[PDB]
């Protein structure tokens, strides 16, 4: 009773914890009341309690600084004991930790402690360690004397003192600059998957010593370099307390025969002695490359030694081996057999939201100017991974440092805290760094939630409902797991697949003709398995196969070479679909403009059982399309969108967009010429109408209608 | 009331204070200072279903109180303090 | 084991392998078990190293040395019979092999029963239900499920009674029973280690599970049972028994049940081969895997070897368009060759199925192959009623349910679609039953509600295509 399980913080502040309101009502404490937390080893900490809409009823959310003071870790239990008797302090003596005050001088109070405590009314206890960020440095302090005891609230009238040498960190104290869960930005789902698999056998090893069933022995993390594969492995070890052993390919391969294998097996023996432990093997493809691709004795023997060491984990209790590779198919397949490394996690490339969070993490210690907008930066940094965003922030800092240091003129071993405190990184420094930075993952496929929503698609009200029913029905109540779209081009086939992914907050994977053709041309259709594996790892996702007939057309379409409707790639797609369950949270959508020549296999029961016709928009839909296309621009009141829709009877949605963009282009011309007007006028649309034409003829519509009537 | 305005809380505190006329500020648990003349509801500023405020006298009167050597050793009126309850 | 021997230095791997054989002779009779044979002796033409070629030669001569090492039998285990150097499988050496594969539905139940011998199970525990849910699981996974279920029962009860110690009272142990919730929890924690590999088993489908098609049932018995039940009449009249039959027609009419039902009565293994397997072999230039399929049938005999989506090869060649040639190709050529070389004395019968019979390579229909053709149309009025009644045998049906009316309305529905109607109505009746305690039979309202979601899977134009083809064959 009156005790909750320790969970992760949402509010990063070091003086506050968050409870679920029902427990604050049972403890009869209010938002802002001061409480004591009772931790392990007869230690306690004082903090303020708030509440939110996300904390579990039976958990307390506290950050790393609070957990370290209590010597507790995620998953432990602490007692909450309100202490309204806490009084305001009169004098508190705070001294820095030496490990973080090196290379920096000046008045630490004026830069760090003063603004940290000023009007903050933070509870403080003797022996507390807390972190103050600023000046591109993370400086933590320890409280050594309080006039009231053993805790108090700092007030504007409280004397803050700081005199004496920095304190040497004790062996039982951990540094707050060590990587933890709060240093990981995107890929939260992947981290959650690791937690489920790894934290339990490390936090509660006594649950697995009593049974003959072993926990997962190895986890393979794969994705481009710089995405956090090592960061996750280290963060998990540091948060649970397991010993972290670092291994990498080059370190082992650089050794001579005999010494190489000895070092590899020695590391495993050390992990057992220090169990629970995690063994992280970086560049798995370098230490254990495919044996059939090399003739060296060192490479083949090391693979055999690693295989036996993985099997020995049934004896090395509480040792978990994690490995990082660029791709799961670049390593010797023996490692991926039942056991060993039979669990795989795709880290991928952070999306716009993840990139913003990563930038916010790297700027924890950075002073930003008022004009800095990290969301804008995250939107521009397409193709970047966390390693590149780290370099981006560092380069922006260095440019800001040069600009001000030319005025500071401080040449010494240490830099004053005051001159660093006044240093701020502005938008010109981030944009400069963006121009110099070059993404390391530009050619890799980027999978993210699309920004196209239902309000961006004109007409098709019934198709919107149908797609929502197909996704909602299997969750609210054999349901189909895919749909084919057919009809004239430029009517929204792709937009429909994106919009349903948008509303579901699902990842959208776009497969286009050129990609289907590349796989066929290069006889690399095996890559289809990787596409489906991406869809599974990206779940929830919508896997969109556009231009399904692109290969049939490349092979002649209406004439034909050695093939017809089926090809290397579509048959591999059929192979994977037949093995996918409705419970994988992957919705497969296809599109074709020539449904009469598409491999009929795809529409057979159990596959793309749904079939939706997308005709040309009607009159009211054409108006909706024009309004959607113009939603981002000023439009004059003289523009009659209904009149335009009445004329453009045979136009597709894509054709109406050309009209809008033509009118916009003219508005740009007039605006520039006049400046050397502020809205799009009817004259711009009337001129656009002189060039825009329907792309789909009446004969082509009959072709689509005949097919629709044939299948119903 | 959960929808009551911040001005009613300042009026409540003024009635409880020994000197109802002496300017002061109320600081909310989130670090945001509450303005007496602001038309903001308690359920909008994060003081619902329950919250603790930090009381401080205005800076102008604190300078006169300190300069005059007056110890501010009584905040509430004796009319309320004579009925003070202890917590257990 | 392969990887341990390979982890040694040159000269050490060969010495250690020789010692094991020398020790077996001294301790004869003895069995030498070599695990991961493909790792210790991979195909020489697939490796590069001198040490690996030397180890293969060392094992090959040690196997021959067994003519002098009295009473020593060497056994080996691999994942794939064709991942080892072919010399090992030559006369002598490893001249016998047995395909263990994956436990079947009955075997999975047997494994669960074996690993619960000592466990006290509660009345709500149903291991057959677990065995049916554990698709893709192997003995290693089913054993884990039993141990995990036992631990959950221990943690719920014993951790409130006993200390973290080595000894527990016998009375407390015997008082502990494992509930169905503990098995279901373990099922959610386990993940099948063999979900993609083909599983060959004697099917549980019987003739009572198939609605309609009374004449096809008899025809299959004449094709599959008569050649071995009455062989003296086939010899007397000089008849050559058919080696297989091809089914064609609309999907969802029972083609799979027909092949399983005859395998069931004959107590034969059912081997399911799907289109993607034949397609992969062609595109990957690995048509040698055709021999693996037919060899599985030879080793699994008696068995019924079922080739679904037989049209997949013709479609891969273009199907509706294609080039100016025929349907002959690498994979079908290997299939035809293996069929011609298969003897009827091995008790292997081949059944095919296609949804596009008009593009099947005519070679497969010649005498000695799938020469017999059976049309499986959509069920008729009397068959659709039979299908509905068969699916409802597991749940009482209210007197207000008119199954003949439904059959007369669902004219365009296949057997697969009629099953969804019955199963959906069953789920709806169950939902009401559970809610009534928060019913004894399926009411008309449950069938009428089910009809709101059920749809026909076969279009009118697809039906005419199949009927016109069947008419063309006269
Ligand atoms: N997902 C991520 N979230 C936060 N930081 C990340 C992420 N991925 C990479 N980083 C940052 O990039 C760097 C990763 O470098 P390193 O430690 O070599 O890991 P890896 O190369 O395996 O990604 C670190 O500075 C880390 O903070
Ligand atoms: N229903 C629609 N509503 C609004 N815009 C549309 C619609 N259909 C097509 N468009 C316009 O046509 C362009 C291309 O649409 P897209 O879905 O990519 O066509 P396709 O699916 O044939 O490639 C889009 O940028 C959009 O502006
Ligand atoms: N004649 C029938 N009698 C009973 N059930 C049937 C019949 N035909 C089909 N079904 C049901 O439809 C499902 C699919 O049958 P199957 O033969 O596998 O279709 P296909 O192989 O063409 O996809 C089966 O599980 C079965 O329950």
């Amino acid at each position: 009773p009156n005790r909750l399980i320790v969970d992760e913080a949402i509010n990063e502040d070091n003086s506050v914890v968050s409870l679920s309101q029902p427990k604050m009502d049972e403890l009869q404490l209010f938002r802002g009341d001061t409480v004591l937390l009772k931790g392990k080893k007869r230690r306690e900490a004082v903090c303020i309690v708030l509440s939110d809409d996300t904390c579990s009823d039976e958990k307390i959310r506290m950050n790393r600084v609070v957990r370290n003071n209590l010597r507790v870790r995620l998953g432990d239990v602490i007692s909450i004991q309100p202490c309204p008797d806490v009084k305001y302090g009169k004098r508190i003596h705070v001294l820095p930790i030496d490990d973080t005050v090196e290379g920096i001088t000046g008045n630490l109070f004026e830069v760090y402690l003063k603004p940290y405590f000023l009007e903050a009314y933070r509870p403080i206890r003797k022996g507390d360690i807390f972190l103050v960020r600023g000046g591109m440095r993370a400086v933590e302090f320890k409280v050594v004397e309080t006039d009231p005891s053993p805790y108090c609230i700092v007030a504007p009238d409280t004397v803050i003192h700081c005199e004496g040498e920095p304190i040497k960190r004790e062996d039982e104290e951990e540094s707050l600059n060590e990587v933890g869960y709060d240093d990981i930005g995107g890929c939260r789902k992947q981290l959650a998957q690791i937690k489920e698999m790894v934290e339990l056998p490390l936090r509660h090893p006594a649950l697995f010593k009593a049974i003959g069933v072993k926990p997962p022995r190895g986890i393979l993390l794969y994705g481009p370099p710089g995405t956090g594969k090592t960061l996750i492995a280290r963060a998990v070890a540091n948060e649970t307390g397991a010993f972290f052993f670092l291994i990498n390919g080059p370190e082992i391969m650089s050794k001579l025969a005999g010494e190489s294998e000895s070092n590899l097996r020695k590391a495993f023996e050390e992990a057992e002695k220090n169990a629970p432990a995690i063994i992280f093997i970086d560049e798995l493809d370098a230490i254990a490359p495919k044996r059939e691709k090399t003739h060296g004795e060192v490479e083949r023997r090391i693979v055999s030694q690693l295989l036996t060491l993985m099997d020995g984990l049934k004896q090395r209790a509480h040792v978990i081996v994690m490995a990082a590779t660029n791709r799961p198919n670049s390593i010797d397949p023996a490692l991926r057999r039942f056991g060993r490394f039979d669990r795989e996690v795709d880290i991928g490339i952070p999306d716009a939201t993840g990139r913003l969070e990563i930038l916010q993490i790297h700027t924890k210690n950075m002073k930003l100017a008022d004009d800095v907008d990290l969301e804008q930066v995250a939107n521009e940094t397409h193709g970047h991974v966390g390693a590149d965003l780290a370099a981006l922030c560092s380069e922006a800092a260095l440019q800001a440092i040069r600009k001000k240091m030319d005025l500071i003129d401080l040449e010494d071993e240490t830099i004053d805290a005051e001159v660093m405190n006044s240093l701020a990184v502005t938008m010109d420094d981030f944009r400069w760094a963006l121009s110099q930075s070059n993404p390391s993952a530009l050619r890799e496929t980027v999978v993210e939630v699309p920004q196209v929503t239902w309000e961006d698609i004109g007409g098709l009200e019934d198709v919107k409902r149908e797609l929502q029913e197909l996704v909602q029905y299997p969750v609210e109540h054999t349901p189909s797991k895919g749909v084919l779209f057919y009809g004239p081009p430029g009517c929204g086939k792709t937009l429909l697949a994106k919009a349903i992914a948008n509303e579901c907050q699902a990842n959208f994977i776009s497969i286009k003709g050129p990609e289907l053709l590349t796989m066929w041309f290069g006889e690399s259709e095996a890559n289809v398995r990787e596409i489906f594996d991406k869809a599974r790892q990206a779940a929830p996702c919508v896997l969109f196969f556009d231009e399904l007939d692109s290969i049939a057309k490349a092979r002649g379409g209406n004439i034909g070479d050695g093939g017809g409707a089926a090809d290397r790639v579509i048959n591999q797609i059929l192979t994977e679909m037949d093995g996918m369950s409705t419970k994988k949270n992957v919705f497969i959508i296809g599109a074709t403009n020539r449904p009469d020549i598409i491999d009929p296999a795809i529409l057979r029961p159990g596959r793309l059982d749904q079939l939706i016709y997308i005709p040309l928009p009607d009159e009211k839909s054409r108006v909706a399309i024009l309004k959607a296309n113009l939603r981002k621009s000023p439009v004059a009141k003289d523009v009659d969108l209904e009149f335009l829709a009445k004329m453009t009877n045979g136009f597709s949605g894509a054709d109406l967009t050309e009209i809008c963009q033509r009118a916009c282009k003219l508005a740009i011309r007039e605006s520039i010429e006049s400046e050397i007007v502020p809205e799009i006028r009817r004259d711009h649309f009337e001129e656009a109408m002189r060039f825009a034409r329907r792309s789909v003829s009446d004969n082509d519509i009959r072709k689509y209608e005949m097919f629709a009537q044939t299948l119903q | 009331y959960a929808r009551e305005r911040l001005g009613a809380v300042y009026g409540f505190v003024r009635e409880a204070l020994q000197s109802d006329w002496l300017p002061f500020e109320l600081l909310a648990s989130g670090g945001q200072k509450l303005s007496e003349d602001e038309n903001l509801a308690l359920n909008e500023c994060g003081l619902v279903p329950s919250a603790l405020l930090t009381f401080s006298w205005d800076m102008a009167v604190l300078e006169d109180i300190k300069a005059a050597g007056a110890e501010p050793d009584s905040i509430l009126k004796p009319e309320l303090l004579s009925a003070i309850e202890k917590l257990l | 084991n392969g990887p341990e021997i390979m982890s040694k230095l040159a000269g050490e791997s060969e010495s250690n392998l020789r010692k094991a054989f020398e020790e077996a002779e001294k301790n004869a009779p003895a069995i030498i078990f070599i695990d991961e044979l493909d790792a210790i002796a991979p195909k020489r033409e697939k490796t590069h190293g001198e040490v690996e070629r030397r180890i293969v030669s060392q094992l090959l001569t040690l196997m021959d040395g067994l003519k002098q090492r009295a009473h020593v039998i060497v056994m080996a285990a691999t994942n794939r019979p064709n991942s080892i150097d072919p010399a090992l499988r030559r006369f002598g050496r490893f001249d016998r092999e047995v395909d263990i594969g994956i436990p079947d539905a009955t075997g999975r139940l047997e494994i669960l029963q074996i690993h619960t011998k000592n466990m006290k199970l509660a009345d709500d525990v149903d291991l057959e239900q677990v065995a049916n849910e554990t698709h893709g699981h192997v003995g290693a996974d089913l054993a884990a499920l039993c141990s995990e279920a036992a631990l959950q029962a221990i943690r719920k009860k014993m951790d409130l009674i006993d200390l973290e110690d080595e000894t527990i009272d016998a009375e407390v142990m015997n008082s502990l029973a494992v509930t169905m919730d503990d098995f279901r929890w373990a099922l959610s924690q386990s993940n099948p280690s063999a979900l993609r590999e083909t599983v060959v088993e004697v099917p549980q489908v019987t003739w009572e599970d198939i609605g309609g098609l009374e004449d096809v049932k008899r025809e299959l018995q004449e094709l599959v049972q008569y050649p071995v039940e009455h062989p003296d009449k086939f010899l007397k009249f000089g008849m050559t028994p058919s080696k297989g039959v091809l089914f064609y027609g609309p999907p969802g009419c029972g083609k799979t049940l027909l092949a399983k039902a005859i395998a069931n009565e004959c107590q034969a293994n059912f081997i399911s081969i799907k289109g993607p397997e034949l397609l992969t072999m062609w595109f990957g230039e690995s048509e040698a895997n055709v021999r693996e399929i037919f060899d599985k049938a030879r080793q699994a005999a008696p068995c019924v070897l079922f080739f679904d989506e037989l049209d997949s090869i013709a479609k891969a060649r273009g199907g509706n368009i294609g080039d100016g040639g025929g349907a002959a190709d690498r994979v079908i050529n290997q299939i035809l060759t293996e069929m011609d070389g298969m003897s009827t004395k091995k008790n292997v019968f081949i059944i095919g199925a296609t949804n596009r019979p008009d593009i099947i390579d005519p070679a497969i229909l010649r005498p000695g192959r799938l020469d017999q053709l059976i049309y499986i149309p959509l069920p008729d009025e009397k068959s659709r009623v039979a299908i509905l009644k068969a699916n409802l045998r597991k749940s009482p049906v209210a007197k207000d349910v008119d199954l003949e009316f439904l059959a007369k309305m669902t004219n365009g529905f296949s057997g697969a679609d009629l099953t969804e109607i019955c199963q959906r109505a069953c789920k709806l009746a169950i939902r009401e039953s559970i809610e009534s305690e928060i019913v004894p039979e399926i009411r008309r309202d449950h069938f009428e509600e089910a009809m709101r979601f059920a749809r026909r899977s076969v279009s009118d134009n697809d039906i005419r295509k199949y009927e016109m083809f069947a008419q063309t064959l006269q």
